[PDB]
């Protein structure tokens, strides 16, 4: 469960978090429909677009 | 999580 982001995103409220290309993130689960998923990383914690992540060493 | 889209990625 260690992912890397691939592209930038700025929070937009509604719990969710910003993330950097290249920063590392630890995914704690999924929404109902896959498109959100819950990440910790070393700014904070909160929902962030699956579609813009991917697994470490693959 | 929210119920709008996340945007498309860039």
């Amino acid at each position: 469960n260690l992912f890397v982001a691939l592209y930038d995103f700025v929070a937009s409220g509604d719990n969710t978090l910003s993330i950097t290309k290249g920063e590392k993130l630890r995914v704690l689960g999924y929404n109902h429909n896959g498109e959100w998923c819950e990440a910790q990383t070393k700014n904070g914690q909160g929902w962030v677009p699956s579609a813009y992540i991917t697994p470490v060493n693959s | 999580a929210p119920s709008y889209s996340p945007p498309p990625p860039p």
